[PDB]
RNA sequence: GCUACCUAAGAACAGCUAAAAGAGCACACCCGUCUAUGUAGCAAAAUAGUGGGAAGAUUUAUAGGUAGAGGCGACAAACCUA
RNA sequence: ACCUCGUUGGAUCAGGACAUCCCGAUGGUGCAGCCGCUAUUAAAGGUUCGUUUGUUCAACGAUUAAAGUCCUACGUGAUCUGAGUUCAGACCGGAGUAAUCCAGGUCGGUUUCUAUCUACUUUAAUUCCUCCCUGUACGAAAGGACAAGAGAAAUAAGGCCUACUUCACAAAGCGCCUUCCCCCGUAAAUGAUAUCAUCUCAACUUAGUAUUAUACCCACACACCCAAGAACAGGGUU
């Protein structure tokens, strides 16, 4: 009665109009996604060649899960599958306004419902001509690697043998005690110990009469952004846009992770052979196989490896 | 029709696409290595290439005491005794370095896990290394070996008599008193077989997996 | 941490939770409509659906009979479950129950829900009805639908 | 540990008059177009629900009178009929609960 | 995993291993920064009131896949220099010992069976 | 009317083992070893488990008696209405 | 100037100093290389587990690259716990007529806190071993290197669940994954005061570098479900 009623899209729709609106908006979403499938025939920005010191954009993938993988030396590596789901370049800014001294590309992925987004976000995506994305991450790039907003990005943007950095929100474990959060030893279970088994001991010294900032104390654990560095790209399924990344990735299954070329010094100039701006399937220079493998990977369907 | 256990996924929030991809890899490996049908309790001989040696194969024969894992990482652990030394090896089914899996004796046991053979008498784990493979009729239900093993004295790896294990292949009457059995019954949990929301119905999932396998063929 | 934990902790433990849900489910089968705290109704709804499925499995099915025997504390309801409720839903494949929120309990201000088996003989609950198709927004959307159908 | 000083009314007001402690205004309250009663959007109208509950209680009293004893759940369907109503062809072979009032408008 | 105070089975032809004694051989020190010994790790044993080095060649704790898990914690007596005290190893010895860092060729030569 | 001791007249002590027992195991019952909980508590001494005794120098109901420098005490300066 | 005798650890978490125990860099050596010894600089990091003892310690055992010296009101007991002064019981020994006294030995022995305020509660990894280079340099031989690289482990930190394991629609470790740059002591070049020389609190030129490089995060505006969560908040609902 005060006028601040919170409305949702379905509230005033009839039984007939609800499925109609659902189907209409889904059709518009898929049409918009398909309209961006040929970036090279849509006035692409200049495609410069790779130079040393160039940083290209990354992707936003979805953590599918983990599976084993075997190398020709006979070792087992656990690998994590990251699916690139409707990842598009959304925004571009120059060095001056990038909050630093390097051009920036905002990239989104994992299309979400337009009915659940703020009006400003909906307007932004309407101007862009794309359905809204769940997460938008900013990638620092050199001007050589600028890509026109709206261009799709694919798993084949990376290649096997490359090293990658994956950043994501870790699994949230809620308010955790200090034993689980910081691996404190706690106190013994018996021998007179009463009502203190998992408690922090002293938290400071008596002299300072206070507790230092940054003291390890019980509190919220996880649900913060962490980066795993230097993970090898073992394989790329181009059909389903899957990247097989060595080892573990922060966060839970079906969570969006930001994937970018590794920043480690050892992998500083490994971008020579990588698609420099990005991979363009519309380029059609050579239709990539369904699966791109690293050299050492024991591919399934290969004859059983014999260490001869 | 026998669907190998690793194909049926454990329930969870994981995306079905991950299982489709994993099953594609599993079937594409099965096209190279024949993974025969076998159950916990069947005797297997596994030949695997050794990286420690130079292109030399190693053979291990034993009773499959556990099938576990799902997907490409599925394992089966099988047990034997060699010169009086009990040994178990956990073999990965889809490891590219297993050259061959032979079902020397296809049979099912009263239990879906024979981990209690560790505490059983060593005869129940002893199997001749060079035993010849038995033959089963093409159209024939898998035999169920109703053998009930005798156990060594009560200190065991696990409290096998507790109802949560649901062991049927142990002669408890020989090794435990009726008082001990009654005491073990305190952990009965009779409601647990009747809570309907705990059961995992895999009929549709198995049907879809069978369609995938047939398409792969 | 309770990631993926799908069952509430109710009553005095696991057995007590099962017995509470069993009493609620027995009441639901007997009366076809039950008021109870919203969380308990939400927990019991799945068991109600599974009971209807077991009843569909058939009177002569021994496993279904054992499940019904456990889950119905009053045994006169087992013939009801097998000869009334399951035949009532033979055509359907799911959604045998209807759960709606109710004004909070006056006693303890508890969140309350009414759960009923669909198709019962009782007076219908005041279901929420969507806006009439003749409202302004719905008529504009109907115009959009007609234009889209004509154009494409 | 005991408080070291009495907390002032100024501090106490700052604490207990915080917006976190203030009662929030509900914006899901509307009027039931059926009967014009106040209801929350996701919750059943209290007055309509009370109507339905009273009628259900009367029907259940009649059911109890018909059954006459515990453990007498019929193995057949049930139909409620009001004054001036006759069992239909579909209502054949279903136990009839007779109500002395007339058919409510909201009942169908 | 073999730690301090673990009782161990001397699978060896040596007189120390095969000689009866009131106390079973018991690990006194694990020559590893974490006091946890796996296959291929050296430990120090209290046998017959004597401190003798030994090498782990099997344990009940599960290891990586494809490797054998034994029903006992098997150990082989070795000298300070590294020569095995015994001359024969009866129970099977895991083949994974070969490629691990450390001298194991003597033990492999002494071993009769491999698993 | 607690408690200590006493007086009068009562009552209780399964089962098994043993055989006429200040006997054994162990209920009721009495106690209070150890641990944990509790610590304005359920409780101004409790609870749970564990434990000691449990046909005796036992436990216990009833009534009576001994009174303050006194009583009573298998002596702990213990107890004599927190 | 006779005798006597007048709160403490541990656990937990550690903050700091450097007068450095190890790891780093140098000078000298009564060190040919290996080494040892000594000195300068260096506090980023690290600095073990047990037996006897309550031990404050100490000794011993086994290791380690090392098992540093300290300050922090034992650093820290409204976080726990243990002595022991010393409780109230009782012995033994000594003193005393006795009562009693004596750290002089032992057996037993309940302080309790619901947190008001301050403060605080998510700030590029190290070692060691093995191998290569290396039996190379050096050295008469014996013995035996630097620098650089590769691989293994382990630990620490941060994550994760594919397997194994505890387990089971998930949480964990006993499992797996990843971890990236230096610091300055000196050694030199030219060269005056003092026409040589002189590395220079002379001007000047190098090793010589932190001006941490980054990375991470970045959308102003009911209800139900959730890998998000105490509440709130957050994510999803096409
Ligand atoms: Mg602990
Ligand atoms: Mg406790
Ligand atoms: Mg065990
Ligand atoms: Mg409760
Ligand atoms: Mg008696
Ligand atoms: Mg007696
Ligand atoms: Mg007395
Ligand atoms: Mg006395
Ligand atoms: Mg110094
Ligand atoms: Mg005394
Ligand atoms: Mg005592
Ligand atoms: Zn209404």
């Amino acid at each position: 009665l005060h006028g601040k009623s919170g409305t949702w899209w379905d509230e005033h729709l009839s039984e007939e109009n609800v499925p109609f609106i659902k189907q209409l908006v889904s059709d518009e979403d898929k049409a918009q996604l398909a309209s961006k499938l040929c970036p090279l025939k849509d006035e692409p920005w200049p495609i410069h060649p790779w130079e040393p010191g160039s940083f290209r954009v990354g992707l936003i993938a979805l953590k599918l899960g983990m599976m084993p993988l075997w190398t020709k030396d006979g070792q087992k590596h656990v690998v994590t599958l990251l699916q690139v789901q409707d990842c598009h370049v959304l925004k571009y800014t120059s060095k001056e306004n990038c909050n630093g001294k390097m051009a920036t590309l905002s990239v989104g992925g994992k299309t979400v419902s337009r009915f659940r987004k703020a009006t400003s976000i909906l307007e932004f995506y309407r101007e862009l001509g794309l359905p809204p994305k769940q997460t938008v991450k900013i990638f620092n790039i050199t001007d050589n690697a600028a890509i026109k907003p709206g261009t799709p990005l694919y798993a084949a943007h990376f290649r096997p043998g490359q090293y990658v950095d994956v950043t994501a929100k870790t699994i949230g474990k809620g308010f955790q005690g200090v034993m689980k959060r910081w691996g404190f030893k706690g106190q013994p279970a018996t021998h007179g110990q009463t009502k203190t088994h998992r408690r922090p001991g002293a938290v400071a010294t008596g002299d300072i009469g206070r507790v230092w900032p940054g003291t390890k104390m019980p509190g919220k654990m996880g649900n913060i952004y962490r980066t795993e560095y230097g993970l090898k790209v073992w394989r790329i399924n181009t059909k389903h846009n899957i990247i097989y990344v060595n080892g573990s990735v922060p966060g839970h299954k079906n969570c969006l992770v930001k994937v970018k070329d590794s920043k480690l010094p050892a992998y500083k100039d490994l971008g020579k052979n990588l698609p420099f701006p990005t991979y363009f399937p519309d380029g059609d220079e050579e239709e990539l196989p369904e699966d791109l493998y690293d050299e050492n990977v024991c591919q399934p369907g290969a004859p059983s490896i014999t260490f001869a | 029709r026998f669907l190998s256990p690793e194909f049926i996924p454990r329930r969870g929030r994981t995306d079905p696409l991950k299982f489709q991809i994993e099953r594609k890899d599993m079937l594409e490996r099965r096209k190279v290595l024949h993974i025969p049908e076998f159950y916990v309790g069947s005797i297997l001989r596994v030949t695997t290439a050794d990286p420690y040696a130079s292109g030399k194969i190693s053979q291990f024969l034993g009773i499959c005491i556990q099938r576990s894992g799902r997907g490409l990482g599925a394992t089966f652990i099988l047990r034997n005794v060699i010169e009086g030394q009990g040994v178990e090896i956990c073999f990965e089914l889809y490891n590219p370095r297993v050259q061959e899996i032979q079902v020397v004796k296809l049979e099912k046991r009263l239990d879906d896990s024979l981990l209690y053979l560790r505490d059983a008498l060593p005869e129940y784990s002893t199997f001749d290394v060079n035993m010849k493979p038995v033959v089963q009729e093409p159209n024939q239900k898998v035999p169920v070996n109703e053998l009930k093993v005798k156990m060594k004295p009560k200190p065991w790896s696990k409290r096998w008599e507790r109802p949560n294990f649901n062991i049927k292949g142990i002669r408890f009457d020989l090794c435990l008193t009726e008082q001990q059995m009654k005491e073990a019954q305190k952990w009965n949990q009779p409601w647990l077989e009747f809570d309907m929301m705990r059961e995992y119905d895999t009929s549709k999932i198995e049907a879809a997996i069978w369609k995938e396998i047939e398409a792969s063929k | 941490i309770s990631h993926g934990r799908v069952f509430r902790r109710m009553g005095l433990g696991p057995e007590s939770r099962i017995h509470l849900l069993r009493n609620l489910l027995t009441g639901l089968v007997r009366h076809e409509r039950i008021e109870a705290p919203w969380a308990r109704v939400d927990e019991m709804r799945g068991y109600a659906e599974k009971l209807i499925d077991y009843g569909k499995l058939g009177d002569t099915n021994e496993r279904a009979m054992r499940m019904a025997d456990f889950w119905l504390t009053e045994k006169d309801l087992i013939p009801k479950l097998f000869q009334v409720l399951a035949p009532r839903y033979k055509d359907q494949t799911g959604g045998y129950t209807r759960m709606l929120q109710i004004p909070n309990r006056s006693l303890d201000r508890a969140k309350m829900a009414v759960i009923e088996y669909k198709g019962n003989c009782l007076p219908p609950l005041p279901l929420p009805r969507r806006d009439s198709h003749l409202t302004l927004l719905n008529q504009l959307l109907q115009g959009l639908r007609q234009d889209l159908r004509q154009s494409q | 540990a005991a408080p070291k000083n009495r907390r002032t009314i100024e501090v106490n007001r700052c604490r207990r008059r915080n917006p976190q402690k203030l009662i929030k205004v509900k914006n899901n309250i509307d009027v039931c177009p059926e009967c014009g009663h106040l209801k929350q959007k996701h919750v059943l109208c209290a007055y309509c629900y009370e109507k339905v509950c009273k009628e259900t209680a009367e029907i259940r009293r009649q059911i109890g009178k018909q059954e006459g004893g515990p453990f007498k759940a019929p193995t057949i369907e049930t139909v409620v009929l009001y004054t001036g109503e006759t069992p239909s062809e579909q209502d054949q072979g279903k136990r009839i609960i007779e109500r002395d009032r007339k058919r409510p408008s909201w009942f169908t | 995993a073999i730690q301090k105070m673990t009782r161990v089975r001397v699978v060896d032809n040596s007189a120390l291993g095969n000689s009866p004694y009131h106390r079973a051989p018991r690990c006194i020190h694990v020559y590893k920064k974490n006091g946890v010994g796996k296959v291929g790790d050296q430990i120090l044993l209290a046998i017959k009131g004597q401190k003798k080095k030994a090498l782990i060649v099997g344990h009940c704790m599960p290891g990586p896949r494809m490797t054998p898990r034994f029903d006992s914690n098997n150990v082989v007596l070795i000298e300070d220099n590294g020569n095995p005290v015994g001359t024969r190893i009866k129970t099977p010895i895991p083949t994974s010992l070969r490629k691990r860092e450390g001298e194991y060729s003597k033990v492999l030569a002494i071993a009769q069976n491999f698993v």
